[PDB]
RNA sequence: ACGGGUGACGGGGAAUCAGGGUUCGAUUCCGGAGAGGGAGCCUGAGAAACGGCUACCACAUCCAAGGAAGGCAGCAGGCGCGCAAAUUACCCACUCCCGACCCGGGGAGGUAGUGACGAAAAAUAACAAUACAGGACUCUUUCGAGGCCCUGUAAUUGGAAUGAGUCCACUUUAAAUCCUUUAACGAGGAUCCAUUGGAGGGCAAGUCUGGUGCCAGCAGCCGCGGUAAUUCCAGCUCCAAU
């Protein structure tokens, strides 16, 4: 007793996807999770599970209702060429360095003050 | 320079004189036929219609025929008629103004608990509603001054998930359900 | 009849005697209810002259 | 309304200015003479350094000594006759200690038996006096 | 006119309002000005630039004593002036800028923290039965009967509900938190305990008890206190906002 309803659709043929407003109906439970809903759409639109990316979902008063954003895409090669990082990494497939922005501020006033071939000591 | 609003306004005027014999006693009773919980809920019910009564002396000091009177007519009336306060048969507007603070106190959800064959008391009502029972077309409203609109009242009624209605055993119930079966063992 | 030395003389020699219990308090509407029923629905017009509502004679 | 005419305008308005200076209200207000004389300056609340304690008799029909105190404020380095108010709340203020005065009720106008005071006390040292009298908050040693 | 003063940056606007008016406007939009105090210029389409440059004045950072550089009215912070105002926290995900760029960078901006400056929704109980007190009404000159419609306050007795809370995971998101959703547990003094101010009169509510004895104090104005205080100090009661 999970159902759910797409809404406002639209294809970019210029961005190479599908795109539209996901709309759930889910009476008695808590809000669900993704690998849940990701799975249902994956027989709405017989494709894998792997391509679509759904993001965003506020809930509804007296409990009942929820809407989301996502999209349909064609192959993973293009999935990862037009779409955020954070809408990868969640997925397992992208994963940015290790040092927040305290450190790299601090070196590049260090290089600031060297000079010539001697700028690649102070790092290492 | 920030991405924010700043705006508000107040919904209540407070009475030039304090201490006075003719008032202290009739907004006390606005307390007791609805159910209300503090002077400040009266004093709106008013500043609400003192607002829509200005603007109705507003325009009859206009021509007839002046455009923005008919535009502005019809709106301030319709306005007044989609939720029964005025009545289909009032179009005219010196009737505006002969129109009291009463028919606003029994829009509100609170009264409307009261009145439908759904609560025993009026000051049972304003716990009804914001114990989260009741509902309005799939949809539980928790305030009493929820204005009603007419398309609406038909459709009021104890809400689905609910023990005043259908569905699970509660917290006091099932726990003294509960402990019978604790009891007995 | 008191230069700074006669001071605090009354708040002192006062018998300090303590507060009593009582049982307790509400608020809200739940109270004024109270009052709205006390003054209007129920009572009697009595003969001649009204005695307040902290009245002793 | 008295100079009617339709160009007059002017006559009339430098008229009404020229008034204007006779109203005390205003002059109290347009000149800088009654800030100059002002202890606080321009202002609501101004901290000092006491210096000693002080009774002041009352005028008549009434009589009783009343208990006031005599500051020096920090911002001038100006000295003011203050005025306690609680009952038995003198035996509080220490001498040099300090206190936050504070204006009395009507502006620049005493009240009722005590001549000259026109301040009074609010704290003695980041806790009001207020909560001293109930007890609230006691002194520190 | 000229001179002086202004607790004077200007303007879109703000508070108060029968009509007419009187005050305010350093501040998220436009226009001006300035980067401790004056002066002057190199580079340029665009500077008399100052997180560019050279002096002098006021001040401040090291020295192996010859020398050498410094300027938060940018973000955080801290000493001072005070009646008087927060974290040396986290990102380019959004929003837009710059460049040789679809690819870097941005205390500009975004997001959490402290915040009773103000504005908006809104808990501190609700419902049954047993004592008890008041008005119809059918009848009674008056007792009593029915109380159908109730009307009310009582550490009497009874279970129904819930939001404060503790806590698995979904959701939120650049990564968190918050709100929204959900199992598990969570109330009879519902101790899971509402204050702050007043009671002679203006002006709502005690000619009540127990202290003081023009003292101590109250009282914005008129006044109180003279060894029977409707006013101080306090015991029970009570009114007005909440």
């Amino acid at each position: 007793t999970v159902t759910i309803r797409t809404r406002k659709f639209m294809t970019n043929r210029l961005l190479q996807r599908k795109q539209m407003v996901i709309d759930v109906l889910h009476p008695g439970k808590a809000t669900v999770p993704k690998t849940e809903i990701r799975e249902k759409l994956a027989k709405m639109y017989k494709t894998t599970p792997d391509v679509i990316f759904v993001f965003g979902f506020r809930t509804h008063f007296g409990g009942g209702k929820t809407t989301g954003f996502g999209m349909i895409y064609d192959s993973l090669d293009y999935a990862k060429k037009n779409e955020p990082k954070h809408r990868l990494a969640r997925h397992g497939l992208y994963e940015k360095k290790k040092t927040s922005r305290k450190q790299r501020k601090e070196r590049k006033n260090r290089m600031k003050k060297v000079r010539g071939t001697a700028k690649a000591n102070v790092g290492a | 320079p920030v991405a924010r609003s700043w705006v508000c306004r107040k919904t209540y005027v407070t009475p030039r004189r304090p201490f006075e014999k003719s008032r202290l006693d009739q907004e006390l009773k606005l307390i007791g036929e609805y159910g209300l919980r503090n002077k400040r809920e009266v004093w709106r019910v008013k500043f609400t219609l003192a607002k829509i009564r200005k603007a109705a002396r507003e325009l009859l000091t206009l021509d007839e025929k002046d455009p923005r009177r008919l535009f502005e007519g019809n709106a301030l009336l319709r306005r007044l008629v989609r939720i029964g306060v005025l009545d289909e048969g009032k179009m005219k507007l010196d009737y505006i103004l002969g129109l009291k603070i009463e028919d606003f106190l029994e829009r509100r959800l609170q009264t409307q608990v009261f009145k439908l064959g759904l609560a025993k008391s009026i000051h049972h009502a304003r716990v009804l509603i914001r114990q989260r029972h009741i509902r309005v077309r799939k949809q539980v409203v928790n305030i009493p001054s929820f204005i009603v609109r007419l398309d609406s009242q038909k459709h009021i009624d104890f809400s689905l998930r609910s023990p005043y209605g259908g569905g699970r055993p509660g917290r006091v119930k099932r726990k003294n359900a509960k402990k019978g079966q604790g009891g007995a063992g | 009849h008191g230069s700074l030395a006669r001071v605090g003389k009354v708040r002192g020699q006062t018998l300090k005697v303590a507060k009593q219990e009582k049982k307790k308090k509400r608020t809200g509407r739940a109270k004024r209810r109270m009052q709205y029923n006390r003054r209007f629905v129920n009572v009697v017009p009595t003969f001649g002259k009204k005695k307040g509502p902290n009245a002793n004679s | 309304g008295k100079c009617r005419g339709l160009r007059t305008a002017r006559k009339l308005r430098s008229h009404r200015r020229d008034q204007k200076w006779h109203d005390k209200q205003y002059k109290k207000a347009h000149l800088g003479t009654a800030l100059k004389a002002n202890p606080f300056g321009g202002a609501s609340h101004a901290k000092g350094i006491v210096l000693e304690k002080v009774g002041v008799e009352a005028k008549q029909p009434n009589s009783a000594i009343r208990k006031c105190v005599r500051v020096q404020l920090i911002k001038n380095g100006k000295k003011i006759t203050a005025f306690v108010p609680n009952d038995g709340c003198l035996n509080f203020i220490e001498e040099n200690d300090e206190v936050l005065v504070a204006g009395f009720g009507r502006k620049g106008h005493a009240v009722g038996d005590i001549p000259g005071v026109r301040f009074k006390v609010v704290k003695v040292a980041n806790v009001s006096l207020l909560a001293l009298y109930k007890g609230k908050k006691e002194r520190p040693r």
